[PDB]
């Protein structure tokens, strides 16, 4: 469907030295943030009225407790083993865990961890899978973790039982926001491109939601497959910005248009027309 | 493991019309480690009414943040994003180009 299909929590833990570590965390629907983690309190910040989904306050409180205990205990245990794993401070650990709804209805779950910006481990079904980039440290880590009683069982429940019903309940609870349609603005600009007698045309597209969007430079019905898309960049208000560029010979820019397709436009494409062969006459 | 320098993209919410209020976004992405400092700048002076997103990261574990401020472009004013990071000896300045 239209809006996000995945729920996931992310962790960033920075270890400055043997006694000081800081952890940031948050919860997301695709790239939409719906939870913050407040290290002031060890509780979750609900960013939308519907951010608890269909979960009761009791179950939310239990999950907050599990996360609060995990975050405090993770850093402790890492510090304790930092020598055994030949770790040099400072270092930084990342993790992401959640589940995603696919076409056809299956919900796939995942957990991945990184050290130093490189893959370190993943989980497949309460099994810790060391990543090859993590080397022997990751092999040693996965052999250690399976000995902490009950932690793989907690992970398995959260990944495979708790997350899928959370995801469904929160996508339903949030639908007024998550399935809204916001129409983009579009405008044109131009610039010199690197190379003789060349010229860069830019089609800007801004303020659309949901994220899938189609934008191409055109000559009539002919899609200009030399079109190059930038990154899709966020705005604050759950929309995005995107530019599509075309390198064109000076004197060949006439006849070009930019065409935008988006689910919000109900079939009425945006068409901006470039006028003049060069810069702007 | 690895260290990656921030990509810095500055862009306005709406097309830049002189005199018309707007929003100025600075998107700092692709960096590692997470430690970073960012300021939005009006004519070289740090804008003080600046909001930013919580830390996130992409598929390759690189971090990204959005900074943004309402502004009113003029033909005479200059706006920029200033970033410092362990991969930068001096804070890098990326000026907004409408
Ligand atoms: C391989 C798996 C991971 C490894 C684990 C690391 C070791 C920790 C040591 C033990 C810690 C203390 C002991 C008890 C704590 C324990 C627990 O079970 O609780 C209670 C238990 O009760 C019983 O079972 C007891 O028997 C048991 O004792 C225990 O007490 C923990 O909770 C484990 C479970 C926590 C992980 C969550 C699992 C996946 C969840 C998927 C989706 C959740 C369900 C949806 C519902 C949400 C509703 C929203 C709601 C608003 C709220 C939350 C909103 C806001 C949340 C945002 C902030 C939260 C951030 C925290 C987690 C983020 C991502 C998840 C972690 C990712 C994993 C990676 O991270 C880097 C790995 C780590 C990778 C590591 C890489 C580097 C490794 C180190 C390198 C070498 C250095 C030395 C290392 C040596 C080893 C340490
Ligand atoms: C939050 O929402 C979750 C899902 O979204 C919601 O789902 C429904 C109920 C509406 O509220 C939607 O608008 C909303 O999106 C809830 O989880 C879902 O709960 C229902 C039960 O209410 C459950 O359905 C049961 O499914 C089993 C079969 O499940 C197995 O097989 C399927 C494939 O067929 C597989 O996908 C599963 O993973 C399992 O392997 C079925 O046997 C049940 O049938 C029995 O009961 C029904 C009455 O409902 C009766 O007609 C039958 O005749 C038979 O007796 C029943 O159909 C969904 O599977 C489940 N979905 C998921 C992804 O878990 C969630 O409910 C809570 O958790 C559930 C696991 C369950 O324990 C409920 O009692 C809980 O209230 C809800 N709340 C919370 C707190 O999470
Ligand atoms: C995990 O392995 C079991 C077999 O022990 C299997 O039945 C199950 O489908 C697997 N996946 C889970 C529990 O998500
Ligand atoms: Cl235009």
């Amino acid at each position: 469907f239209q809006g996000p299909t995945s729920f996931h929590v992310i962790q960033t833990s920075s270890f400055t030295n043997s006694t000081w570590a800081q952890t940031q965390g948050s919860g997301w629907l695709d790239d939409l943030q719906i939870h913050g983690w407040d290290s002031d309190s060890g509780t979750a910040i609900f960013l939308k009225p519907w951010s608890k989904g269909n979960f009761s306050d009791k179950e939310v409180a239990e999950l907050e407790e599990i996360f609060r205990v995990y975050i405090f205990g993770f850093a402790r245990e890492v510090q304790d083993f930092a020598g055994d794993f030949q770790m040099k401070y400072p270092f930084e650990i990342q993790g992401i865990a959640g589940c995603e709804l696919h076409s056809g209805g299956a919900i796939v779950s995942f957990l991945r961890g990184a050290l130093g910006g490189l893959d370190f481990l993943s989980v497949k079904n309460a099994s810790c899978v060391p990543s090859p980039e993590g080397g022997s440290r990751a092999q040693k880590f996965c052999a250690l973790i399976i000995q902490y009683q009950g932690i793989m069982e907690t992970v398995r429940i959260l990944l495979y039982e708790t997350c899928p019903r959370y995801l469904l309940g929160v996508l339903n609870a949030g639908k007024a926001d998550l399935q809204r349609q916001v129409k983009p603005e579009a405008w044109l600009s131009s610039g010199p491109s690197p190379g003789p007698g060349r010229l860069q045309l830019v089609c800007h597209v801004s303020g659309f939601y949901p994220k899938p969007v189609w934008v191409m430079w055109m000559r009539g019905e002919q899609e200009q497959q030399g079109t190059q898309l930038g990154d899709i960049l966020p705005n604050a208000n759950w929309t995005w910005y995107l530019r599509a560029t075309l390198d064109v010979a000076d004197g060949e820019a006439a006849g070009l248009s930019c065409r935008v397709k988006h689910s919000s436009l109900e079939g009425q494409d945006i068409i901006l027309y470039w006028r003049g062969s060069g810069l702007n006459d | 493991k690895i260290q990656r320098t921030p990509k810095i993209q500055v862009y306005s919410r709406h097309p830049a019309e002189n005199g018309k209020s707007n929003f100025l976004n600075c998107y700092v992405s692709g960096f590692h480690p997470s430690d970073i400092e960012v300021d939005l700048l009006k004519n070289g002076e740090r804008i003080e009414k600046v909001e930013h997103s919580d830390l996130s990261f992409s598929k390759d574990w690189s971090f990204y943040l959005l900074y943004y401020t309402e502004f009113t472009p003029t033909e005479k004013d200059e706006y920029a994003c200033r970033v410092n990071h362990v991969t930068l000896s001096q804070p890098k300045i990326v000026k907004w180009d409408r």
